């Protein structure tokens, strides 16, 4: 049914937050180690 | 310069941008060559010619495709099968194939003569076309002219021109009926009339969007 | 790997012989596959590539188009019926309820099939003559084949050399989408079921449920 | 007669115009490009090995799709399917597929095994007729000679001039013929064999007409 839908739709805004707050300096890490 | 010059009709009209191997000088050149298969001279000079007489005998097969569906009732008319796709069986028929129902006229019950004949009449047509027989030995390939124009019409360039232009488009709409027919003969076993008469008695219960459209895939008629 | 003389070939270590000199390795996606020697001519080469670009991204556009409704159906989210088969999800509008979407008719509810058709060459063939012609609403036109700005929103092809990376990839993703899209159709016309039905299938029984499972489906009995 | 400007032209006397890239100097020249296909002599390059691998598969098709039919109704072979377009399905069946219908002979099982096995020799062995390999280097694309012509029947180059002719003429028979099979076998159900034997038997009323054709429509 659609019960590990909505649970699984609360990683969303958490992915993108994380991301918001982590992909430059995420960025700082493959490029130094490229 | 209308249809030949720089500033002629084109396919897409405004937006319409043309090739620049597409000039205009040639009729029903609205610039539409977007894939690109005539950007060779010398192929574009032999694809002209193609959809010129890919033109004329669409033209000629839009008119014997309907006359005798037409005849048939608008006249008096008693084909075996009026429906131009249907018109092999006329031979196959008992009496043959009657021309116009006429037991004399024609009569011909014999596919091996009806074909051998073709093959040795039009052999020799398409042979002269091309190498100039006797009907004309040093004309224009594509625009022989002398003898096959009789009436002299187009005896002036400018009008020749012009009529050029006619010849095609009125070639181009008819090489896309006759494309109309087969896929609706196809979709729907009935003559072009038949289906035009469909539309005239009701555009909205026989638009193949429903007639047929969803009976193209998961179930059919 | 993708530019220059010592680029990626489509016959691999047996490419080395058999590579049109036309294609020297110049635009996206060039592996040097001219067998037929098709787009010999210079103009020929250009007018399909940009064909080839186009026939892409509708199929980019179609490969998620064509799984996303049976998708969502299946995930157990929304519900679509004969929309979930792309090549049945062609009535949906015709068949009297809205055409609705996600399974919602607060939404089109599209009914008249000729309202949809009318608009369509309506909206699309003025979208398709700016692309045929370059046209000033376009913020950034610069090559028709890959206008900047404009279409590029995000601006990720804004660093240069990327932006020929970013090509290579959006072609051979293009090309696999091209390739998957005429097997849904294939694969209907045969199965006659759902791409993702049919991966069911297989999934089921890989060594029965394959291709050669219907090999004569159309013999051609007397 | 068939190099040079007095070759034999596919028109015959009637051909007259003839495409200027269209001289002679090529086997099975017989100035036909009315379509105008092959203006650009890169293309016209391709097309010509294309015609000849078409050819020589089509040649190897044609003999191919009559022998196990001849064989069966002759009675000197009994195989699973003779008709071509059904010995594919001998792989789907209890025996598997027996060439020539002996137990001991190849006696397939996996039409897997059989596509894994084609791709990977039809691969390799293409990417040799292409870069060169085991049987030889690469100088003309479709006539290599050297391995390819232990017997030595075109060491001459005359007798190679006119050898090349009958293979480009004996192949074009081939496609159309193969072509042929097509279509008879989705017209009729019966193998192009057995389409020769009936038309022999009553030629008037067996053909393609007075039979099939109305059924068409
Ligand atoms: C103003 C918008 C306009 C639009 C959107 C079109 C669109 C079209 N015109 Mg067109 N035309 C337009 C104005 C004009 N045309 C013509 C004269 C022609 C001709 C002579 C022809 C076209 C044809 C075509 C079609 C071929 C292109 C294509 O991709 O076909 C494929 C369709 C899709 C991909 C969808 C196409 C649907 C051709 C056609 O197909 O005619 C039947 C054709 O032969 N147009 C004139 C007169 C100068 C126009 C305006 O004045
Ligand atoms: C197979 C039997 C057969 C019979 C009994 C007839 C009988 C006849 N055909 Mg005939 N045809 C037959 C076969 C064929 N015809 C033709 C093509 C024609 C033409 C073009 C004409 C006739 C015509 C005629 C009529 C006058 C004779 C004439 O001018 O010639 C006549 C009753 C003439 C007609 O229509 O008379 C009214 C006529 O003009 N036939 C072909 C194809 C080449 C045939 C093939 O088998
Ligand atoms: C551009 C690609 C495209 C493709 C691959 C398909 C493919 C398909 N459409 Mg479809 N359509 C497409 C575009 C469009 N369709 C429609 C409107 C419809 C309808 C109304 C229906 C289909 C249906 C179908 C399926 C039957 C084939 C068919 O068209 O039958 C014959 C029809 C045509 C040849 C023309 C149909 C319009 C379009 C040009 C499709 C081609 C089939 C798998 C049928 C289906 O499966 O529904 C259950 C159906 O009922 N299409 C429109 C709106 C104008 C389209 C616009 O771009
Ligand atoms: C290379 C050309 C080739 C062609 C033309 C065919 C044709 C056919 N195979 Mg087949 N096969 C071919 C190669 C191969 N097959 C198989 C393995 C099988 C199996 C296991 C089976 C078939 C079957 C069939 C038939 C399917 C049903 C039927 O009667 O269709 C009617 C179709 C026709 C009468 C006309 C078909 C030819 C048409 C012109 C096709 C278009 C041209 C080609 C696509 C050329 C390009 C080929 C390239 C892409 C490889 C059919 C005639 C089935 C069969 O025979 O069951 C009765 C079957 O079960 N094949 C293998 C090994 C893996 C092949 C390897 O090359
Ligand atoms: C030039 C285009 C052309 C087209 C599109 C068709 C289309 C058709 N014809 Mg032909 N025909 C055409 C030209 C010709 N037919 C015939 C003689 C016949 C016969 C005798 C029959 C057909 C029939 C058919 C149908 C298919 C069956 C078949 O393969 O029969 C053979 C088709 C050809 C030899 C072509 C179909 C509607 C059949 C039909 O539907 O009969 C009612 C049929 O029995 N055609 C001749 C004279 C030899 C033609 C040209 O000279
Ligand atoms: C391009 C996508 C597409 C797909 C996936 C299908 C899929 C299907 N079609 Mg179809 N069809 C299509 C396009 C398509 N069609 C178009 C464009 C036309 C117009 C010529 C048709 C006309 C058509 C007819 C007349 C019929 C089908 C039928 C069918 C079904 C049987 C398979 C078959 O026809 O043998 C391959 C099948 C699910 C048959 C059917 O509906 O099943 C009973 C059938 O009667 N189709
Ligand atoms: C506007 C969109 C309307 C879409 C209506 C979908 C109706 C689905 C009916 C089935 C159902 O509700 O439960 C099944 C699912 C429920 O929702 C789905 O399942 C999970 C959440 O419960 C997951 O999070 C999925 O991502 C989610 O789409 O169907 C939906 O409702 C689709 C989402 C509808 C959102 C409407 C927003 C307004
Ligand atoms: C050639 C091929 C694959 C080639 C693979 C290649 C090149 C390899 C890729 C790589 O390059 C990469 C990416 C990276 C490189 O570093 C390494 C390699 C590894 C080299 C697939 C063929 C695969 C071909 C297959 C599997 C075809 C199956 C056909 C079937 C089932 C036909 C069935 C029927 O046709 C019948 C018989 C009768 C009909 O009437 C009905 C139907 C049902 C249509
Ligand atoms: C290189 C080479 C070289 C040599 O020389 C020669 C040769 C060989 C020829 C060449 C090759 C070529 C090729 C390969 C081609 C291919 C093509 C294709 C397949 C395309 C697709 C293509 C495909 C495509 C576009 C697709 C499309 C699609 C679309 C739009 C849409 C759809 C849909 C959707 C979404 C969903 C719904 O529900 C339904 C529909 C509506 C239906
Ligand atoms: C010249 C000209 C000029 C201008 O340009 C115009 C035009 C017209 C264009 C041109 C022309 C063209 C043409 C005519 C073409 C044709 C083609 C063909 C038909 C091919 C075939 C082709 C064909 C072919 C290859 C074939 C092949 C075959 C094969 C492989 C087979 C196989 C097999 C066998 C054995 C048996 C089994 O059981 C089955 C199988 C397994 C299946
Ligand atoms: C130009 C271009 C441009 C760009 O580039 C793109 C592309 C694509 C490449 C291109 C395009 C094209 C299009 C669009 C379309 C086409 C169409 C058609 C359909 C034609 C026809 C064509 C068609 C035709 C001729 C037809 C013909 C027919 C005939 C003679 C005959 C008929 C008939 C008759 C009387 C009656 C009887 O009972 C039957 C028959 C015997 C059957």
């Amino acid at each position: 049914d659609n019960r590990f839908g909505t649970i699984a739709l609360l990683a969303v805004p958490v992915i993108g937050w994380v991301l918001f707050n982590i992909l430059g300096p995420l960025q700082n890490q493959l490029n130094a180690m490229s | 310069v209308e249809w030949y010059g720089p500033n002629r009709p084109q396919f897409l009209g405004p937006f319409s941008n043309p090739p620049s191997y597409l000039k205009g000088e040639f009729p029903g050149d609205y610039g539409w060559d977007t894939a690109g298969l005539s950007a060779d001279p010398e192929t574009f000079a032999r694809y002209r010619e193609l959809e010129v007489i890919h033109a004329r005998w669409a033209m000629l097969g839009a008119l014997g495709c309907v006359t005798p569906e037409l005849l048939q009732r608008n006249g008096v008319a008693n084909f075996g099968e009026a429906v131009w796709f249907k018109a092999g069986a006329q031979i196959f028929q008992e009496g043959g194939l009657d021309y116009l129902g006429n037991p004399s006229l024609i009569h011909a019950q014999s596919i091996v003569a009806i074909l051998l004949t073709q093959l040795v009449l039009m052999g020799l047509i398409e042979g002269y076309r091309v190498n100039g027989g006797p009907a004309g030995e040093g004309l224009d390939a594509l625009y022989p002219g002398e003898a096959f124009d009789p009436l002299g019409l187009a005896d002036d360039p400018d009008t020749f021109a012009e009529l050029k232009v006619k010849e095609l488009k009125n070639g181009r709409l008819a090489m896309v009926s006759m494309l109309g027919f087969g896929v609706q003969g196809l979709i729907t076993r009935k003559g072009p009339i038949e289906n035009l008469a469909d539309h005239l008695a009701a555009p909205d219960a026989t638009n193949f969007w429903v007639d047929y459209a969803p009976k193209s895939a998961g179930i059919g008629y | 790997e993708f530019y220059g003389p010592d680029r990626a070939k489509w016959l691999g270590p047996f490419s080395e012989g058999s590579v049109p000199s036309y294609l020297k390795g110049e635009f996206p996606g060039d592996y040097g596959w001219d067998t037929a020697g098709l787009s010999a001519d210079p103009e020929t080469f250009a007018r399909y590539r940009e064909i080839e670009v186009i026939h892409a991204r509708w199929a980019m556009l179609g490969a998620l188009g064509c799984l996303t409704p049976e998708l969502l159906q299946n995930n157990g989210a929304a519900d679509f019926g004969e929309a979930a088969v792309w090549f049945k999800a062609g009535a949906s509008i015709f068949n009297e309820d809205g055409l609705n979407y996600l399974g919602n008719p607060s939404l089109i509810h599209a009914q008249s099939i000729v309202a949809v058709l009318l608009t369509q060459l309506v909206i699309m063939g003025a979208a398709e003559a700016y692309r045929y012609s370059g046209e000033g609403p376009v913020e950034t036109s610069g090559d028709s084949l890959y206008p900047g700005g404009f279409f590029d929103p995000l601006g990720l092809a804004d660093d240069p050399d990327t932006l020929a990376e970013l090509k290579v990839k959006e072609i051979k993703n293009g090309r696999l989408a091209m390739f998957s899209m005429f097997g849904f159709f294939v694969q209907g016309l045969v199965t006659g079921k759902s791409p993702l039905e049919n991966l069911a299938d297989h999934l089921a029984e890989p060594s029965v449920n394959n291709g050669f499972a219907s090999a004569t489906k159309f013999l051609p009995l007397p």
